[PDB]
Protein backbone atom coordinates (compact mmCIF):
# COMPACT_ATOMS: atom_id res chain seq x y z
CA UNK A 1 0.00 0.00 0.00
CA UNK A 2 3.00 2.06 0.77
CA UNK A 3 4.65 1.82 -2.13
CA UNK A 4 4.25 4.95 -3.62
CA UNK A 5 7.31 5.82 -0.89
CA UNK A 6 9.45 4.85 -4.00
CA UNK A 7 7.92 6.24 -7.03
CA UNK A 8 9.41 9.17 -9.01
CA UNK A 9 6.09 10.98 -8.49
CA UNK A 10 5.29 11.08 -5.08
CA UNK A 11 6.64 13.85 -2.93
CA UNK A 12 6.72 12.99 1.11
CA UNK A 13 7.59 17.11 1.82
CA UNK A 14 6.25 19.23 -0.48
CA UNK A 15 4.56 22.71 -0.57
CA UNK A 16 1.70 23.76 -2.92
CA UNK A 17 4.04 26.42 -3.80
CA UNK A 18 6.91 24.32 -4.34
CA UNK A 19 4.57 21.92 -6.64
CA UNK A 20 4.00 25.10 -8.41
CA UNK A 21 7.39 26.00 -8.76
CA UNK A 22 8.02 22.82 -10.40
CA UNK A 23 4.94 22.65 -12.92
CA UNK A 24 5.44 25.81 -14.01
CA UNK A 25 8.61 24.73 -15.40
CA UNK A 26 7.12 22.15 -17.42
CA UNK A 27 4.05 23.51 -19.36
CA UNK A 28 2.43 19.98 -20.94
CA UNK A 29 -0.92 18.91 -19.55
CA UNK A 30 -0.80 15.25 -17.52
CA UNK A 31 2.10 16.82 -16.10
CA UNK A 32 1.90 15.79 -12.60
CA UNK A 33 3.10 15.07 -8.66
CA UNK A 34 1.49 13.75 -5.70
CA UNK A 35 2.37 15.13 -2.38
CA UNK A 36 1.47 14.55 1.42
CA UNK A 37 -0.23 17.38 2.89
CA UNK A 38 -0.05 18.57 6.68
CA UNK A 39 -3.38 17.30 7.54
CA UNK A 40 -2.99 13.39 8.21
CA UNK A 41 -4.10 11.30 6.16
CA UNK A 42 -4.08 13.91 3.22
CA UNK A 43 -2.16 14.19 0.26
CA UNK A 44 -2.75 15.96 -2.95
CA UNK A 45 -2.48 15.30 -6.85
CA UNK A 46 -1.15 18.15 -8.28
CA UNK A 47 -1.46 18.31 -12.41
CA UNK A 48 -1.55 20.35 -15.52
CA UNK A 49 -4.60 20.07 -17.60
CA UNK A 50 -5.63 22.70 -20.16
CA UNK A 51 -2.71 25.02 -20.14
CA UNK A 52 -3.47 25.79 -15.92
CA UNK A 53 -1.95 24.16 -12.60
CA UNK A 54 -4.97 22.20 -10.30
CA UNK A 55 -4.51 20.43 -7.43
CA UNK A 56 -6.65 18.02 -5.97
CA UNK A 57 -7.41 16.36 -2.44
CA UNK A 58 -6.74 13.03 -1.85
CA UNK A 59 -7.91 11.16 1.43
CA UNK A 60 -7.01 8.39 2.92
CA UNK A 61 -9.37 6.17 5.11
CA UNK A 62 -8.22 2.47 6.32
CA UNK A 63 -7.46 0.40 3.35
CA UNK A 64 -8.60 2.80 0.74
CA UNK A 65 -7.56 6.25 -0.71
CA UNK A 66 -9.93 8.54 -1.86
CA UNK A 67 -10.51 11.18 -5.59
CA UNK A 68 -13.69 12.82 -5.98
CA UNK A 69 -16.34 9.67 -6.40
CA UNK A 70 -13.25 7.27 -7.23
CA UNK A 71 -11.77 4.77 -4.43
CA UNK A 72 -8.77 2.53 -4.85
CA UNK A 73 -6.76 -0.05 -2.56
CA UNK A 74 -3.24 2.64 -2.83
CA UNK A 75 -2.24 5.62 -4.07
CA UNK A 76 -0.21 3.68 -6.97
CA UNK A 77 -3.28 2.11 -8.07
CA UNK A 78 -5.32 5.64 -8.05
CA UNK A 79 -1.83 6.79 -10.23
CA UNK A 80 -1.64 3.70 -12.18
CA UNK A 81 -5.60 3.90 -12.98
CA UNK A 82 -5.90 7.93 -13.74
CA UNK A 83 -2.62 6.82 -16.48
CA UNK A 84 -5.53 4.95 -18.79
CA UNK A 85 -8.35 6.43 -17.43
CA UNK A 86 -9.11 10.43 -17.93
CA UNK A 87 -8.60 12.28 -14.76
CA UNK A 88 -9.78 15.86 -15.70
CA UNK A 89 -11.32 16.27 -19.20
CA UNK A 90 -10.28 13.90 -21.40
CA UNK A 91 -6.86 14.00 -19.34
CA UNK A 92 -4.64 11.42 -18.85
CA UNK A 93 -1.96 11.59 -16.69
CA UNK A 94 1.61 11.40 -18.72
CA UNK A 95 4.89 13.22 -17.34
CA UNK A 96 5.46 12.43 -13.39
CA UNK A 97 7.23 14.96 -12.63
CA UNK A 98 10.12 15.49 -9.67
CA UNK A 99 13.67 17.42 -9.99
CA UNK A 100 15.58 15.08 -11.95
CA UNK A 101 12.92 14.64 -14.46
CA UNK A 102 12.77 18.82 -14.57
CA UNK A 103 16.38 18.24 -15.42
CA UNK A 104 15.25 16.81 -18.40
CA UNK A 105 11.54 18.15 -19.79
CA UNK A 106 11.79 21.20 -17.74
CA UNK A 107 12.29 24.85 -18.70
CA UNK A 108 15.56 26.03 -16.91
CA UNK A 109 15.40 28.19 -13.91
CA UNK A 110 17.15 30.95 -14.35
CA UNK A 111 20.42 31.47 -12.63
CA UNK A 112 20.56 35.49 -13.12
CA UNK A 113 17.92 37.95 -11.89
CA UNK B 1 -10.76 76.24 -35.32
CA UNK B 2 -7.21 74.69 -35.44
CA UNK B 3 -5.18 72.42 -33.32
CA UNK B 4 -1.71 73.10 -31.15
CA UNK B 5 0.50 70.56 -32.73
CA UNK B 6 2.76 68.13 -30.62
CA UNK B 7 5.19 66.65 -32.25
CA UNK B 8 6.10 63.68 -29.91
CA UNK B 9 2.84 62.53 -29.89
CA UNK B 10 1.47 63.49 -33.68
CA UNK B 11 0.61 60.34 -36.14
CA UNK B 12 1.05 60.33 -39.77
CA UNK B 13 -2.56 60.27 -41.91
CA UNK B 14 -1.27 57.64 -44.33
CA UNK B 15 -0.08 55.66 -41.59
CA UNK B 16 -3.54 54.49 -40.59
CA UNK B 17 -6.40 52.49 -42.11
CA UNK B 18 -9.81 53.02 -40.50
CA UNK B 19 -12.00 49.81 -40.47
CA UNK B 20 -14.37 47.81 -38.98
CA UNK B 21 -16.67 49.77 -35.77
CA UNK B 22 -15.87 49.23 -32.13
CA UNK B 23 -18.63 51.68 -30.78
CA UNK B 24 -20.99 54.31 -31.19
CA UNK B 25 -21.75 57.14 -28.79
CA UNK B 26 -24.16 60.47 -29.96
CA UNK B 27 -21.31 62.60 -31.24
CA UNK B 28 -18.31 59.78 -30.86
CA UNK B 29 -16.87 57.11 -32.76
CA UNK B 30 -14.44 54.27 -32.16
CA UNK B 31 -13.14 52.34 -35.22
CA UNK B 32 -10.68 49.84 -35.35
CA UNK B 33 -7.39 50.59 -37.69
CA UNK B 34 -3.81 49.22 -39.11
CA UNK B 35 -1.48 51.59 -38.19
CA UNK B 36 2.02 50.56 -39.41
CA UNK B 37 4.64 52.18 -37.27
CA UNK B 38 3.15 53.50 -34.15
CA UNK B 39 5.63 51.41 -32.50
CA UNK B 40 8.89 53.49 -32.58
CA UNK B 41 11.05 49.65 -32.45
CA UNK B 42 9.10 48.02 -35.38
CA UNK B 43 9.33 51.02 -37.69
CA UNK B 44 7.74 48.58 -40.74
CA UNK B 45 4.72 46.72 -38.54
CA UNK B 46 1.33 47.38 -38.76
CA UNK B 47 -0.26 47.52 -35.35
CA UNK B 48 -4.00 46.77 -34.55
CA UNK B 49 -5.38 49.72 -32.95
CA UNK B 50 -8.65 51.18 -31.89
CA UNK B 51 -9.33 55.06 -32.85
CA UNK B 52 -11.60 57.80 -30.99
CA UNK B 53 -13.32 60.08 -33.50
CA UNK B 54 -16.57 62.51 -33.91
CA UNK B 55 -19.62 61.88 -36.08
CA UNK B 56 -19.84 64.63 -38.72
CA UNK B 57 -22.49 66.18 -36.80
CA UNK B 58 -20.54 67.12 -34.01
CA UNK B 59 -20.16 70.41 -32.32
CA UNK B 60 -17.50 73.09 -31.55
CA UNK B 61 -17.36 71.80 -28.00
CA UNK B 62 -17.85 68.53 -29.10
CA UNK B 63 -14.10 68.60 -30.40
CA UNK B 64 -12.82 70.87 -27.22
CA UNK B 65 -14.28 67.71 -25.54
CA UNK B 66 -12.01 64.67 -27.21
CA UNK B 67 -8.88 67.65 -27.02
CA UNK B 68 -9.49 67.40 -23.17
CA UNK B 69 -9.61 64.03 -22.94
CA UNK B 70 -6.84 63.14 -25.23
CA UNK B 71 -4.82 65.51 -23.07
CA UNK B 72 -5.95 63.83 -19.84
CA UNK B 73 -4.32 60.33 -21.26
CA UNK B 74 -1.24 62.22 -21.79
CA UNK B 75 -0.65 63.62 -18.33
CA UNK B 76 -1.88 60.22 -16.67
CA UNK B 77 0.97 58.51 -18.11
CA UNK B 78 1.17 54.95 -18.77
CA UNK B 79 -0.22 51.98 -16.13
CA UNK B 80 -0.53 48.31 -17.10
CA UNK B 81 -4.45 48.58 -16.03
CA UNK B 82 -4.60 52.21 -17.95
CA UNK B 83 -5.78 51.79 -21.79
CA UNK B 84 -3.04 53.04 -23.77
CA UNK B 85 -2.49 56.53 -25.35
CA UNK B 86 -0.68 55.57 -28.66
CA UNK B 87 -0.89 58.75 -30.85
CA UNK B 88 -3.52 61.29 -32.31
CA UNK B 89 -4.07 62.87 -35.95
CA UNK B 90 -4.79 66.43 -34.62
CA UNK B 91 -3.25 68.05 -37.94
CA UNK B 92 -5.22 69.28 -41.32
CA UNK B 93 -8.11 66.39 -41.12
CA UNK B 94 -10.25 65.81 -38.67
CA UNK B 95 -9.34 64.42 -35.20
CA UNK B 96 -8.06 61.07 -34.66
CA UNK B 97 -7.29 59.77 -30.97
CA UNK B 98 -4.91 56.76 -31.41
CA UNK B 99 -5.31 53.86 -28.66
CA UNK B 100 -4.33 50.46 -27.60
CA UNK B 101 -7.15 47.73 -29.35
CA UNK B 102 -8.38 45.82 -26.85
CA UNK B 103 -9.76 42.52 -28.14
CA UNK B 104 -12.01 41.53 -25.38
CA UNK B 105 -14.64 44.41 -26.13
CA UNK B 106 -15.39 46.57 -22.90
CA UNK B 107 -15.83 44.96 -19.23
CA UNK B 108 -19.86 44.31 -19.79
CA UNK B 109 -20.08 42.45 -22.62
CA UNK B 110 -17.14 40.68 -21.66
CA UNK B 111 -18.63 39.33 -18.24
CA UNK B 112 -22.10 38.93 -20.11
CA UNK B 113 -20.49 36.24 -22.78
CA UNK B 114 -18.59 34.73 -19.80
CA UNK B 115 -21.98 33.51 -17.74
CA UNK B 116 -23.04 29.90 -16.49
CA UNK B 117 -25.41 28.27 -18.90
CA UNK B 118 -29.01 29.25 -19.43
CA UNK B 119 -22.40 35.52 -28.27
CA UNK B 120 -21.29 33.45 -25.26
CA UNK B 121 -17.71 32.03 -24.45
CA UNK B 122 -18.33 29.18 -22.40
CA UNK B 123 -15.02 27.73 -22.37
CA UNK B 124 -14.15 31.31 -20.75
CA UNK B 125 -16.54 31.29 -17.98
CA UNK B 126 -15.83 33.25 -15.15
CA UNK B 127 -14.90 31.75 -11.89
CA UNK B 128 -14.86 33.76 -8.48
CA UNK B 129 -10.96 33.91 -8.16
CA UNK B 130 -11.61 35.78 -11.76
CA UNK B 131 -13.83 38.30 -10.78
CA UNK B 132 -11.54 39.06 -8.05
CA UNK B 133 -8.77 39.51 -10.34
CA UNK B 134 -10.71 41.55 -12.77
CA UNK B 135 -11.80 44.31 -8.96
CA UNK B 136 -8.13 43.81 -8.03
CA UNK B 137 -6.55 45.28 -11.55
CA UNK B 138 -9.12 48.05 -11.40
CA UNK B 139 -7.95 49.00 -7.85
CA UNK B 140 -4.76 48.96 -9.25
CA UNK B 141 -5.02 50.95 -11.89
CA UNK B 142 -7.34 53.20 -9.81
CA UNK B 143 -4.77 53.85 -7.28
CA UNK B 144 -2.24 55.30 -9.98
CA UNK B 145 -5.27 57.48 -11.29
CA UNK B 146 -5.43 58.87 -7.83
CA UNK B 147 -1.84 59.03 -7.05
CA UNK B 148 -1.08 61.72 -10.25
CA UNK B 149 -3.55 63.61 -8.57
CA UNK B 150 -6.91 63.02 -11.35
CA UNK B 151 -10.51 61.78 -10.99
CA UNK B 152 -11.75 59.25 -13.08
CA UNK B 153 -15.80 60.62 -12.67
CA UNK B 154 -16.64 57.55 -15.02
CA UNK B 155 -16.12 54.37 -13.69
CA UNK B 156 -18.50 51.95 -15.33
CA UNK B 157 -17.81 48.83 -16.61
CA UNK B 158 -18.82 49.91 -20.21
CA UNK B 159 -15.68 51.92 -19.53
CA UNK B 160 -13.59 49.33 -18.85
CA UNK B 161 -11.34 47.41 -21.72
CA UNK B 162 -10.61 43.86 -21.13
CA UNK B 163 -7.29 42.77 -23.64
CA UNK B 164 -6.71 39.72 -25.39
CA UNK B 165 -4.99 38.50 -22.49
CA UNK B 166 -7.14 38.90 -19.60
CA UNK B 167 -6.36 42.38 -18.55
CA UNK B 168 -8.42 44.70 -17.53
CA UNK B 169 -7.49 48.37 -18.82
CA UNK B 170 -9.70 51.62 -17.21
CA UNK B 171 -10.98 53.98 -20.64
CA UNK B 172 -13.17 56.54 -21.64
CA UNK B 173 -11.09 59.79 -20.00
CA UNK B 174 -13.91 62.53 -21.15
CA UNK B 175 -15.00 63.15 -17.62
CA UNK B 176 -11.82 62.74 -15.89
CA UNK B 177 -9.96 66.31 -14.09
CA UNK B 178 -6.78 67.21 -13.02
CA UNK B 179 -7.30 68.25 -9.26
CA UNK B 180 -3.60 68.55 -8.55
CA UNK B 181 -3.22 71.21 -5.43
CA UNK B 182 -6.79 71.46 -4.93
CA UNK B 183 -8.50 67.99 -4.55
CA UNK B 184 -11.54 68.49 -5.12
CA UNK B 185 -13.43 69.41 -9.15
CA UNK B 186 -16.43 71.55 -8.83
CA UNK B 187 -18.77 71.18 -11.64
CA UNK B 188 -20.16 74.12 -12.92
CA UNK B 189 -22.44 73.51 -15.61
CA UNK B 190 -24.91 70.51 -15.53
CA UNK B 191 -24.15 67.96 -17.79
CA UNK B 192 -23.98 64.01 -18.84
CA UNK B 193 -24.09 62.50 -15.50
CA UNK B 194 -23.62 58.89 -14.84
CA UNK B 195 -26.45 59.19 -12.12
CA UNK B 196 -26.33 55.62 -11.26
CA UNK B 197 -22.61 55.32 -10.41
CA UNK B 198 -22.19 58.98 -8.59
CA UNK B 199 -21.98 59.58 -4.59
CA UNK B 200 -25.01 61.24 -3.34
CA UNK B 201 -22.15 64.36 -2.49
CA UNK B 202 -21.68 64.94 -6.48
CA UNK B 203 -25.16 64.09 -7.49
CA UNK B 204 -26.15 67.18 -5.04
CA UNK B 205 -23.40 69.52 -5.11
CA UNK B 206 -22.00 68.64 -8.12
CA UNK B 207 -18.53 68.42 -6.31
CA UNK B 208 -16.09 65.03 -6.74
CA UNK B 209 -13.06 63.91 -4.86
CA UNK B 210 -11.01 60.69 -4.91
CA UNK B 211 -14.27 59.39 -2.23
CA UNK B 212 -16.49 59.80 -5.03
CA UNK B 213 -14.44 58.02 -7.14
CA UNK B 214 -14.26 55.29 -4.35
CA UNK B 215 -17.76 55.04 -4.40
CA UNK B 216 -18.06 54.55 -8.65
CA UNK B 217 -15.69 52.11 -7.65
CA UNK B 218 -18.25 50.04 -5.48
CA UNK B 219 -20.63 50.15 -8.47
CA UNK B 220 -18.59 49.22 -10.62
CA UNK B 221 -17.62 45.84 -8.05
CA UNK B 222 -21.51 45.50 -8.30
CA UNK B 223 -21.39 45.08 -11.73
CA UNK B 224 -18.32 42.38 -11.76
CA UNK B 225 -19.55 40.19 -9.08
CA UNK B 226 -23.25 40.42 -11.18
CA UNK B 227 -21.71 39.34 -14.07
CA UNK B 228 -22.38 42.51 -16.07
CA UNK B 229 -25.54 43.38 -14.20
CA UNK B 230 -27.89 46.92 -14.78
CA UNK B 231 -26.97 48.86 -11.18
CA UNK B 232 -30.23 49.75 -8.89
CA UNK B 233 -32.85 47.71 -10.92
CA UNK B 234 -36.47 48.76 -11.33
CA UNK B 235 -35.39 52.02 -10.25
CA UNK B 236 -35.47 55.47 -12.20
CA UNK B 237 -32.58 57.32 -11.63
CA UNK B 238 -34.90 60.69 -10.53
CA UNK B 239 -35.57 58.39 -7.11
CA UNK B 240 -32.45 57.63 -6.98
CA UNK B 241 -30.91 60.47 -4.60
CA UNK B 242 -33.38 60.26 -2.23
CA UNK B 243 -32.89 56.52 -1.91
CA UNK B 244 -29.64 56.68 -1.50
CA UNK B 245 -29.82 59.59 1.24
CA UNK B 246 -32.37 57.39 3.25
CA UNK B 247 -30.40 54.35 3.07
CA UNK B 248 -31.05 52.25 0.55
CA UNK B 249 -28.13 50.49 -1.11
CA UNK B 250 -27.85 47.60 -4.01
CA UNK B 251 -28.28 44.14 -2.20
CA UNK B 252 -25.11 41.33 -2.42
CA UNK B 253 -24.82 39.63 -5.66
CA UNK B 254 -24.30 35.87 -4.88
CA UNK B 255 -21.19 36.09 -6.29
CA UNK B 256 -20.04 37.64 -4.00
CA UNK B 257 -18.58 36.97 -0.59
CA UNK B 258 -20.23 38.93 2.29
CA UNK B 259 -16.32 40.31 3.06
CA UNK B 260 -16.65 41.21 -0.61
CA UNK B 261 -19.96 42.61 0.00
CA UNK B 262 -18.44 44.43 3.22
CA UNK B 263 -16.12 45.90 1.00
CA UNK B 264 -18.67 47.17 -1.66
CA UNK B 265 -20.87 48.83 1.05
CA UNK B 266 -17.46 50.17 2.91
CA UNK B 267 -17.27 52.04 -0.52
CA UNK B 268 -20.82 53.51 -0.19
CA UNK B 269 -20.37 54.86 2.63
CA UNK B 270 -22.47 57.80 3.43
CA UNK B 271 -19.75 59.64 4.81
CA UNK B 272 -17.26 60.02 2.51
CA UNK B 273 -14.29 59.80 5.05
CA UNK B 274 -15.12 56.56 6.07
CA UNK B 275 -14.61 54.95 2.54
CA UNK B 276 -11.38 53.43 1.93
CA UNK B 277 -8.54 54.89 -0.11
CA UNK B 278 -7.75 53.09 -3.55
CA UNK B 279 -4.68 52.34 -1.63
CA UNK B 280 -6.51 50.49 0.83
CA UNK B 281 -8.44 49.10 -1.53
CA UNK B 282 -5.21 47.31 -3.49
CA UNK B 283 -4.02 45.73 -0.45
CA UNK B 284 -7.09 44.35 1.23
CA UNK B 285 -7.66 42.88 -2.56
CA UNK B 286 -4.39 41.64 -2.71
CA UNK B 287 -5.05 39.66 0.52
CA UNK B 288 -8.25 38.26 -0.81
CA UNK B 289 -7.00 37.28 -4.18
CA UNK B 290 -4.03 35.67 -2.83
CA UNK B 291 -6.48 33.39 -0.17
CA UNK B 292 -8.65 32.82 -2.71
CA UNK B 293 -5.57 31.25 -5.26
CA UNK B 294 -3.87 29.62 -2.49
CA UNK B 295 -6.97 27.91 -1.69
CA UNK B 296 -9.05 26.52 -4.64
CA UNK B 297 -9.08 22.58 -5.02
CA UNK B 298 -10.58 21.11 -8.19
CA UNK B 299 -13.55 19.45 -7.47
CA UNK B 300 -13.95 15.83 -9.24
CA UNK B 301 -17.39 15.32 -7.44
CA UNK B 302 -18.68 16.55 -10.53
N1 LIG C 1 -9.45 50.50 -27.35
C1 LIG C 1 -10.72 49.85 -27.57
N2 LIG C 1 -10.71 48.57 -27.94
C2 LIG C 1 -11.85 47.89 -28.16
N3 LIG C 1 -13.05 48.49 -28.01
C3 LIG C 1 -13.15 49.79 -27.64
C4 LIG C 1 -11.95 50.52 -27.41
N4 LIG C 1 -12.33 51.75 -27.05
C5 LIG C 1 -13.67 51.84 -27.06
N5 LIG C 1 -14.21 50.65 -27.41
C6 LIG C 1 -15.59 50.32 -27.51
O1 LIG C 1 -16.42 51.55 -27.58
C7 LIG C 1 -16.96 51.71 -26.20
C8 LIG C 1 -16.40 52.87 -25.47
O2 LIG C 1 -16.45 54.10 -26.13
P1 LIG C 1 -16.01 55.29 -25.18
O3 LIG C 1 -16.40 54.86 -23.78
O4 LIG C 1 -14.50 55.35 -25.27
O5 LIG C 1 -16.69 56.76 -25.57
P2 LIG C 1 -18.27 57.04 -25.65
O6 LIG C 1 -18.93 56.24 -26.71
O7 LIG C 1 -18.69 56.49 -24.25
C9 LIG C 1 -18.94 58.76 -25.97
P3 LIG C 1 -18.12 59.77 -24.68
O8 LIG C 1 -16.66 59.46 -24.73
O9 LIG C 1 -18.29 61.31 -24.89
O10 LIG C 1 -18.68 59.38 -23.26
C10 LIG C 1 -16.52 50.57 -25.42
O11 LIG C 1 -17.63 50.12 -24.67
C11 LIG C 1 -16.05 49.59 -26.33
O12 LIG C 1 -17.14 48.70 -26.62
MG1 LIG D 1 -18.51 53.62 -22.78
MG1 LIG E 1 -18.28 55.68 -22.25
Amino acid sequence: MNAHESKEWYHASLTRAQAEHMLMRVPRDGAFLVRKRNEPNSYAISFRAEGKIKHCRVQQEGQTVMLGNSEFDSLVDLISYYEKHPLYRKMKLRYPINEEALEKIGTAEPDYG
Amino acid sequence: FELPEDPKWEFPRDKLTLGKPLGEGAFGQVVMAEAVGIDKDKPKEAVTVAVKMLKDDATEKDLSDLVSEMEMMKMIGKHKNIINLLGACTQDGPLYVIVAYASKGNLREYLRARRPPGNRVPEEQMTFKDLVSCTYQLARGMEYLASQKCIHRDLAARNVLVTENNVMKIADFGLARDINNIDFFKETTNGRLPVKWMAPEALFDRVYTHQSDVWSFGVLMWEIFTLGGSPYPGIPVEELFKLLKEGHRMDKPANCTNELYMMMRDCWHAVPSQRPTFKQLVEDLDRILTLTTNEEYLDLSQ
